[PDB]
């Protein structure tokens, strides 16, 4: 009985940890996507600048 | 000719980093596919 209780508690702890880790990794992926979006926006602005500089 | 070669390499690395950004975008897309598939399979597991 003692061993079973220990195992059950370990399982609950690990499950909660996996839930937190999944949420955190999803949030960090969202943040990386946002920063990539900003980089792409300024890169397209610079590409337009280069297109005009082709006439420069 | 310095300006010419420099603008040439400028447009060149433009194109290269652009391909890399396309690859990274496709990576993000398959990543969101992975998020959705993990979400649905996790939800199925949790339902059962």
């Amino acid at each position: 009985s003692d061993k079973l209780k220990e195992a059950e508690t370990r399982a609950e702890f690990a499950e909660r940890s996996v839930t937190k880790l999944e949420k955190s990794i999803d949030d960090l992926e969202d943040e990386l996507y946002a920063q990539k979006l900003k980089y792409k926006a300024i890169s397209e602005e610079l590409d337009h600048a280069l297109n005009d500089m082709t006439s420069i | 000719k310095d300006l010419n070669e420099l603008q040439a390499l400028i447009e060149a690395h433009f194109e290269n980093r652009k391909k890399e950004e396309e690859e990274l975008v496709s990576l993000k897309d398959r990543i969101e596919r992975r998020r959705a598939e993990r979400a649905e399979q996790q939800r199925i597991r949790n339902e059962r």
